[PDB]
């Protein structure tokens, strides 16, 4: 490695060091912080002077108001810390992360010339540090360009401050790239320290819970009951209320048994919940979906298929029974050319064609052939139709039978996409759907959650996570928070 | 790094940098 790439490697890891300790591996708690900068930075933060100085810092630097220091926001200050090191310097003529800023500051000064009383890089300058300090980052003039983009001030030369700023945003762009030790004894004894706390620590469940992946939850659970005798879910059913109660049961079941009490509790009464009875039945995969059927007999001593039917009627009760059986053809990944044109044309002499609709031909079409098949008939499909199949839904269907075929043929074609769409309509208008909200956060965080907000922020302008600060505070908004994983 | 500039494809943070204000006034007072 290069002197400016092990100098950027050890930032990363100072950060990575002290952000793994509590909650998120991706942002510093203002516990982390203060660790940091006692370890890191000492004498910087002067504690002694007053022992509110982190919280000051954690406002200064907290630019998404999340009480936490994501990476982008503890760059910019590493950033700001080595420029101004730099400046005082030169008007007057050690731990790791020290160690890595003055390194920077070494490496701007061996390839820079006087001008001024400052030092600055001419572009030939530039053009030999980035071949010798970051080999394989630059057309034929790509260095002019990287001139362009870093002249702030436009006087044909780079300063240390906007070469800081350069290796800020190369640093960031490495550290969000890597985005894109567990002990279930010790979460267990700080969960029950938490939950027997006067007042309930709230703050250390979500840490943990939200934190862990599904099994490891299964973990703590057990060691939980282990060492108290006691269920966790109970301890903390008695401990949480609202929807940070709910968030947290949510969690502590089995991706299985989450589905299927979330599918339970969308048929249990009077009418349906239709909405989320085809969320979940349309969204979930051939192993999902009969997972949930054997954890759903077991929980609730009937078939899922039973309620199902005992819940609906018609052409929606068909197309939900059809897909809840979870025998999907799967991906063969040989592609059958001909079936792919006939079952475009069959879709099409089902529906727009014709005068009414053959809705079987849909279902049987829709319900059987394996996702990547159906992909390429859609595409085909069109071929033979005006209108696309979403459309052709709109156009031949209604009611909950045109509800499912849509919510359907999105999770076919881009299932983070309809996911990201439905948290959007859960967040956009007053209040917040939080059933939706929670039960989408909740089920989809370790499945594709990052390309739910990678399609979130690229339809609706803002990330996901902004949404979800807007749309709900406290320790329910930090669990949905860490549920996200992530800004942006 | 040399391999990973390929899969990255990332914007400038100057005003952020900026809006610290961090002089070298501060790090003199760091420095003691
Ligand atoms: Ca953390
Ligand atoms: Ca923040
Ligand atoms: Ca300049
Ligand atoms: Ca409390
Ligand atoms: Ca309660
Ligand atoms: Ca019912
Ligand atoms: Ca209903
Ligand atoms: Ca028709
Ligand atoms: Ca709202």
């Amino acid at each position: 490695m290069t002197e400016l790439e092990t100098a950027m490697g050890m930032i990363i890891d100072v950060f990575s060091r002290y952000s793994g300790s509590e909650g998120s591996t991706q942002t510093l708690t203002k516990g982390e912080l203060k660790v940091l900068m006692e370890k890191e930075l000492p004498g910087f933060l002067q504690s002694g002077k007053d022992k509110d100085a982190v919280d000051k810092l954690l406002k200064d630097l907290d630019a998404n108001g999340d009480a936490q220091v994501d990476f982008s926001e503890f760059i910019v200050f590493v950033a700001a810390i080595t420029s101004a090191c730099h400046k005082y310097f030169e008007k007057a003529g050690m731990t790791e992360l020290e160690t890595a800023m003055g390194m920077i500051i070494d490496v701007f000064s061996r390839y820079s010339g006087s001008e001024g009383s400052t030092q600055t890089l001419t572009k030939g300058e530039l053009k030999v540090l980035m071949e010798k300090e970051l080999p394989g980052f630059l057309d034929k003039d790509a260095v002019d360009k990287l001139l362009k983009d870093l002249d702030a001030n436009g006087d044909a030369q780079v300063d240390f401050s906007e070469f800081i700023v350069f290796v800020a945003a190369i640093t960031s762009a490495c550290h969000k790239y890597f985005e894109k030790n567990f002990d279930a004894e010790r979460d267990a004894l700080n969960i029950e320290t938490a939950i027997k706390t006067k007042g309930v620590d709230e703050v250390t469940i979500v840490n943990i819970l939200t934190n862990r992946s599904n099994e490891q939850r299964q973990d703590i659970a057990f060691a939980y009951q282990r060492r108290t005798k006691k269920e966790l879910a109970s301890a903390l059913k008695s401990a949480l209320s609202g929807h940070l109660e709910t968030v947290i049961l949510g969690l502590l079941k089995t991706p299985a048994q989450y589905d299927a009490s979330e599918l339970k509790a969308s048929m249990k009464g009077l009418g349906t919940d239709e909405d989320s009875l085809i969320e979940i039945i349309c969204s979930r995969t051939n192993q999902e979906l009969q997972e949930i059927n054997r954890v759903y007999k077991e929980m609730y001593k009937t078939d899922l298929e039973k309620d199902i039917i005992s819940d609906t009627s018609g052409d929606f009760r068909k197309l939900m029974v059809a897909l809840a059986k979870g025998r999907r053809a799967e991906d063969g990944s040989v592609i059958d050319y001909e079936l792919i044109d006939q079952d475009a044309r069959d879709l099409y002499d089902a529906g727009v064609k014709r005068k009414g609709t053959d809705v079987p031909k849909w279902i049987s079409i829709m319900t059987e052939r394996s996702v990547p098949h159906l992909q390429k008939v859609f595409d085909r499909y069109k071929s033979y139709s005006p209108y696309d199949m979403l459309e052709s839904i709109r156009k031949e269907v209604k009611g909950d039978l045109e509800n499912a075929f849509l919510n359907l043929v999105q999770c076919i074609q881009n299932k983070p996409l309809y996911f990201a769409d439905r948290l959007y309509d859960s967040m956009k208008g007053k209040g917040t759907r939080d059933k939706v909200l929670i039960r989408i956060m909740v089920s989809r965080s370790e499945v594709d959650m990052l390309k739910i907000r990678s399609e979130f922020k690229r339809k609706y302008g803002k990330s996901l996570y902004y949404y979800i600060q807007q749309d709900t505070k406290g320790d329910y908004q930090k669990a949905l928070l860490y549920l996200c994983g992530g800004d942006d | 790094f040399s391999d990973l500039w390929k899969l990255l494809p990332s914007p400038l943070p100057s005003q952020a940098m900026d809006d610290l204000m961090l002089s070298p006034d501060d790090i003199e007072q760091w420095f003691t």
